[PDB]
């Protein structure tokens, strides 16, 4: 188990710093996804506007479409 | 041999740590990932 | 296995040990003690003076406060220096009722304090009396002064907040329950 | 005829361990080997019954053997020397193979195998003995053994999981051995029981293996109930490093049993009632649990009437569990009605069934607990009630007595009144709506955190089968 | 009194009817029970889906 | 959604599973 | 079979099976009232009678 | 068949001894008649413990009479070439023998042949009935709840509305004479209507239990609609003395004359519960029942009272109302607490707010037990 004793002090401890990235990573993401959510409100504000007035009262014939 | 199972404790401490860090890290940052790209 | 690992004085010092964690007022103590005793003491000691403490301790777990004060007493009888935890154990019955009381009314006519708490002359009563802030003043005691004065005493610490959990404490934690 | 059968039962036993013995050595999934490794075991245990079970014989003479040679020939001495091809080298079914190990090599010290084939050759060794009840000279030369051998290796936590099994074998085979009748010999090992398994609790707490810590707190706290020393057990259980991240539903039933029980005898029923019910949740619940299902029945009835609290009529009745359970029924009964009399016949009665599971012990004391439980019932039927009305109902002394173990009793708010000695009657106190107070905003506090914790309970998991799936080779 | 059509109480120790209309009781509430009723439903299914993890 | 997305891994087992059996019935 | 070594270990430590010790080794609350009510009511009316 | 309920009732009475001298003699000379009618010899020897070898010799000989007659008879059937159809009503005959001599072992036997060669669904519902039946004649309630399990698979099967009708009644007697009265109060009040006379018990019985199950059960405003008004218990009239005894208790609790209630319920236990077998074993039950249920609408119209009045309008002393409605407090349905000295029963109720946050937290917590439950099982597995 002499061994395994070198390898803390040379290739490890390098490697240790790579393993902070991945805590900055995990912290960036929910900063990341928490803009979603605040983005999606604010799209939500968009299709409002469009609903209102003025407005032109129609007469819906038969589907050609989920969508359309 | 006989002298290095003893000395261990030193050494065993202090990568055994690490390693556990690895081991959530990777956790979260892939559980956080699947989140952000349904949103 | 036997070969002495056991003496005449032994069943004696054991006894007098339990008497003394009775005088501290701890019942949990008591029972932990027992446990280490109990099974070499269930037929190979037998149970005959080593049976006093556990009398008392029964007693007073029942609240039979009356039986314990006269086994305490016919302890002397059958003394064996019982007397020195004897006297300590006399003043715990007093401190004990006193305190249940308080709940129970704020007024004892004079001779009711004497009877309950077995006080043998007025002198015992009136001391008592003073050391547990209650005047006496016509004959009559007057519980009602301590009680309020302690529960202002006690609002003057610090741990506290959390302890009562203010409605504004409340909320922030549920919200940042949500929030992380 | 006979070699025939044990070599085919060698053989089904040399399958199981090849599969182990591969899956330790490729990558890192030690939670999988040691599923594998526990089911390896109840698998041999159920063979050995048939195809005969000296099968164990065979494989040491047809492995790399350093004393486990000799301590099978120990073993056979124990119970009558009987050789019948037991020399080692007389059977080489390993043929020297790189697929089923290198005979010469070993030897040479080029590549290493002993390693694990030993702590795996001990794991069988005591399985055996205690199946057949070849207890005495071979309990104290096996833990003589074990320690040095797992001792002399640098530990890994995949051999930490081995040696946990290792550890309840020592401790159970000398307590069996003990209770079956004293001997002198047997109180000095005690000595050295408690200090090894002690020593260890802090080689792996360094290691946080997480078997190996859950089970050495039960067989230390056990060991505080047998020699009746509470107080150890306090300053050992204020400190809490017994993990619950990993560790078996039936570890962590077990180790909720003993908290109970100490608790409970420490005059705490708030957290003992919640253990015990937990307990029986986390255990399984097969025809293996009969033992353990039973038992958390009997202390929960004790652990109630302590409280003052009566348990359901319908509990003993409609169990299948109502046999064992007839002190017990009687009990509450005799508590209920404040009936002295009854309760004095009960317990004396019952003396020798109690004092098995030492209940008995917690059978005294609820001699405090008849005279209170009636007065409780009496309080909510009659809310002003004369002291001499209460006297001769449970046919309790003079009005001073009852004033004096009632008065002690509504400190503690059990009761729930007030003594009034100056007019003549005592007043139960009421609260009456509870909502109309402030008691609702304290219950929801709680339940919310609950709710919280399983989300992210919820959360957390849902992702680890996810992240395998992934990984792995798709069409 | 019991059949409703006015519903108070006498107290015969005053000799005094007390006569009480529409007491109030939460309508909050009222709501609630039928929306954790059916979620009890809901949980029996879901693990009845679930079992085909085993 | 933890049993819907469970669900899934669980069949997600099996189609990893065909993958390996698919290569030897070329070869 | 994963479970079954945990409690094999664990029903030892019990006390065998007490369950099944028991046979070898050996208002629902207290009587229903209503025969001695009988008894009971009957008297009041005789008193009250003559009351 | 027909005879075995009137055997066994009989049989009952004789059996108590807590009954009129002169009932259990009376019954004695009833039930005589019956036993040498029908031999009953392997029957005789269960009812004689419980309370001629000629009933045996006069049985071996039925035996080998009715016994030989469906035998050779049952032979040439077999013979004869029509398989399905005349085989089977024959061994409905055989399985009447063993149901006449008391023998409920051997009657499902040779009925189990019966059905085997493929008869009329409806008919399979009868002949399973009819073993059903016999399970009361023993009063082996065990054996009849499986019998009637097999019963309703085959009720919805056939879309026989005929046996629906007879299921009732029997369903009722089965939820009559176990513990749950919830279920029997609701098959037995729509068996009155649907009543099928043919192997059961009387009409004039049936009437009785389903007062019986009706006042246990039923709210005051319940009992009034469902029983009272009730157009088929006016139809029949109070006629038999069990009947009106019921009938007259129902009434006085309704309009609310707490001076004619307890007699009739002294009448009630004597007559009603006591002598039917079903109601033995639930005496204790239903009277219990029915003093909390009478003192808790009377405590509902006062906010207090005396315990004198209260008394004083039962007709019980003081003292005997004291410790009587101590047994029925803590089981709570009363609501109420006694000052002593002043005398006073005082009546506290909840009907506010706190009532919809008992009802909520309970519910709720109930949902979270199973969460955690299912939850953590899942993530296990």
């Amino acid at each position: 188990l002499s061994n395994v004793n070198s390898d803390i002090y040379f290739k490890l401890k390098k490697l240790e710093k790579e393993y902070e990235l991945l805590t900055l990573q995990e912290d960036y993401i929910k900063d990341e996804q928490r803009h979603l959510k605040r983005e999606l409100k604010r799209a939500q504000e968009e299709v409002k506007r469009i609903q209102s007035v003025p407005l032109v009262i129609g007469q819906f014939l038969e589907p050609i479409d989920q969508n359309t | 041999e006989t002298h290095e199972s003893g000395i261990k404790p030193y050494f065993e401490q202090k990568i055994q740590e690490t390693e556990l860090k690895i081991r959530s890290k990777t956790e979260n940052v892939r559980r956080l990932e699947a989140q952000r790209n349904a949103l | 296995n036997h070969k002495l690992s056991e003496s005449d004085k032994k069943s004696k010092l054991i006894s007098l040990y339990l008497l003394n964690l009775l005088s501290q007022n701890n019942t949990t103590k008591f029972h932990s003690e027992l446990q280490y005793l109990d099974k070499h003491i269930k037929n190979l000691e037998d149970d005959s003076l080593l049976s006093y403490p556990i009398k008392l301790d029964r007693w007073l777990m029942e609240g039979s406060y009356q039986k314990a004060w006269d086994l305490l007493q016919s302890g002397s009888q059958n003394i064996s220096e019982f007397d020195s935890f004897t006297d300590i154990l006399k003043s715990a019955i007093r401190d004990e009722i006193a305190k249940n009381t308080e709940l129970s009314y704020d007024f004892l006519p004079l001779s009711n304090i004497k009877a309950l708490l077995f006080f043998n002359n007025e002198k015992e009563t009136e001391k008592f009396a003073l050391e547990r802030n209650w005047p006496i003043v016509n004959s009559k005691v007057y519980f009602n002064n301590q009680s309020k004065e302690k529960a202002d005493y006690e609002d003057e610490m610090m741990h506290e907040e959390d302890q009562k959990t203010n409605i504004i404490e409340k909320a922030m934690d549920y919200a940042i329950s949500i929030e992380n | 005829l006979h070699h025939s059968e044990k070599k085919y039962a060698e053989e089904d036993q040399v399958q199981e361990l090849l599969k182990v013995l591969n899956e330790i050595s490729k990558t890192t999934l030690t939670l999988d080997p040691r599923y594998i490794w526990r089911s390896l075991k109840d698998l041999s245990s159920l063979r050995n019954q048939e195809l005969l079970n000296a099968e164990t014989l065979c494989f040491t003479v047809n492995v790399l053997y350093p004393d486990s040679s000799s301590f099978k020939k120990n073993l056979l001495k124990f119970i009558t020397s009987n050789h019948k091809s037991s020399v080692p080298g007389s059977a080489e079914l390993r043929n020297s193979y790189p697929a089923s190990f290198y005979s010469v090599n070993t030897e040479k010290k080029t590549i290493e195998v002993t390693a694990e084939i030993n702590c795996f050759m001990h794991l069988l060794v005591q399985l055996f003995l205690w199946d057949s009840k070849e207890l005495e000279q071979l309990v104290e030369f096996n833990r003589k053994v074990v320690i040095p051998n797992l001792l002399c290796y640098y530990n890994l936590r995949s051999l930490n999981l081995i040696n946990a099994k290792l550890w309840f074998y020592i401790y159970l085979s000398h307590e069996t051995l003990a209770r079956s009748s004293e001997e002198i010999n047997s109180d000095n090992q005690n000595i050295i029981l408690r200090s090894t398994m002690m020593k260890f609790l802090k080689i792996a707490s360094l290691k946080h293996d997480n078997e190996t810590k859950a089970m050495l707190i039960n067989l230390i706290l056990r060991d505080f109930l047998n020699n009746g020393e509470v107080d150890s057990a306090s300053d050992f259980i204020s400190k809490l490093e017994y993990p619950h991240t990993d560790v078996s539903s039936s570890l962590e039933a077990r180790y909720f049993f003993y908290l109970s029980k100490i608790n409970a005898i420490q005059l705490d029923y708030s957290t003992a009632n919640e253990y015990i019910i937990a307990a029986i949740r986390k255990a399984p619940h097969n025809s293996k649990s009969l033992g353990f299902l039973q038992q958390s029945n009997k202390l929960h009835c004790c652990i109630q009437l302590l409280m003052g609290d009566i348990p359901e009529l319908s509990f003993f009745h409609q169990s299948n569990m109502q046999k064992s359970l007839l002190p017990y029924y009687h009990l509450t009964k005799a508590v209920k009605l404040g009936d002295l009399k009854k309760f004095t016949s009960t317990i004396t009665k019952y003396k020798q069934l109690l004092l098995k599971d030492d209940t008995y012990q917690l059978c005294v004391r609820l001699r405090s607990n008849v005279i209170k439980t009636g007065i409780r019932i009496i309080s909510l039927t009659y809310k002003k009630i004369s002291l001499r009305d209460i006297c001769l109902k449970l046919n309790l002394d003079s009005e001073q007595t009852v004033e004096y173990m009632v008065s002690r009793a509504i400190r503690d708010g059990v009761i729930e009144a007030k003594i009034n000695h100056e007019d003549g009657f005592i007043e139960t106190t009421e609260l009456l709506n509870i909502y109309d107070s402030e008691d609702p905003q304290q219950v929801f506090d709680e339940r919310i955190k609950f709710a919280n914790q399983l989300h992210d309970e919820y959360l957390v998991s849902m992702r680890y089968p996810e992240d395998k799936k992934t990984q792995q080779n798709e069409k | 009194i019991l059949d409703k059509i006015f519903y108070g109480v006498l107290d015969q120790g005053n000799g005094w009817l007390y006569v009480y209309e529409t007491p109030n009781q939460d309508a909050t509430y009222d709501s609630a029970l039928e929306l954790v009723g059916q979620l009890n439903k809901v949980v029996d299914q879901l693990f009845e889906k679930a079992s085909v993890l085993y | 959604e933890l049993m819907v997305i469970y669900i899934s891994n669980l069949v997600r087992s099996i189609i990893a599973f065909d993958d390996l059996i698919e290569n030897k019935i070329q070869n | 079979t994963k479970k079954k070594n945990e409690e094999i270990n664990k029903k030892s430590l019990e006390e065998d099976d007490e369950f099944e010790d028991f046979p070898i080794d050996t208002d629902d609350v207290e009587v229903d009232d209503d025969f001695t009510n009988e008894l009971k009511a009957e008297l009041d009316r005789y008193k009250r009678e003559n009351q | 068949r027909v005879p075995n309920y009137e055997v066994s009732e009989k049989a009952f009475l004789l059996t108590q001894s807590k009954v009129s001298i002169e009932q259990r003699k009376e019954a004695a000379e009833f039930v005589l008649a019956k036993i040498k009618e029908e031999e009953m010899a392997p029957y005789y020897k269960y009812l004689c413990e419980e309370y001629d070898q000629e009933l045996y010799n006069e049985l071996c000989k039925k035996n080998e009479s009715k016994i030989k007659e469906l035998n050779e008879k049952i032979q040439k059937l077999e013979e004869d070439d029509e398989g399905e159809l005349e085989q089977a009503q024959a061994w409905i005959n055989l399985g009447e023998y063993y149901a006449q001599i008391g023998d409920k072992d051997n009657a499902e036997k040779t009925l189990g042949k019966s059905l085997s060669k493929a008869i009329s669904t409806g008919a399979k519902i009868d002949v399973m009935l009819t073993i059903a039946r016999l399970g009361f004649f023993y009063n082996d309630q065990l054996y009849v709840k499986e019998k009637l399990e097999a019963v309703n698979s085959m009720i919805e099967k056939g879309g026989d509305w005929e046996r629906r009708n007879r299921y009732k009644t029997y369903y009722g007697i089965h939820c009559l004479a176990v513990r749950n009265f919830k279920e029997a109060a609701k098959l037995l009040v729509d068996s009155l209507a649907t009543f099928t006379s043919i192997e059961l018990t009387s009409y004039e019985s049936i009437a009785t239990y389903a007062s019986v199950t009706g006042l246990f059960t039923l709210e005051r405003t319940d009992l009034k609609s469902k029983v009272i008004d009730s157009p088929e218990l006016l139809s029949l009239i109070s006629t038999t003395a069990a009947l009106q005894s019921i009938s007259s208790l129902t009434i006085s609790l309704y309009a609310s004359d707490y001076a004619s209630y307890f007699p009739y319920l002294l009448e009630t236990y004597a007559n009603v519960l006591i002598p039917c077998k079903y109601l033995n074993r639930h005496a204790d039950f239903f009277v219990r029942e029915m003093r909390r249920k009478v003192y808790a609408q009377l405590l509902e119209s006062y906010k207090t009272l005396s315990l004198k009045s209260m008394a004083s309008a039962f007709g019980v002393s003081v003292a005997f109302l004291d410790n009587d409605l101590g047994k029925f407090i803590p089981n709570k349905q009363l609501n109420c607490v006694i000052d002593r000295v002043n005398g006073i029963v005082e009546t506290n109720r909840p009907d506010n707010k706190n009532a919809q946050y008992h009802l909520l937290v309970k519910q709720g917590d109930g949902l979270l037990t199973k969460l955690q439950k299912y939850g953590a099982a899942v993530r296990l597995t």
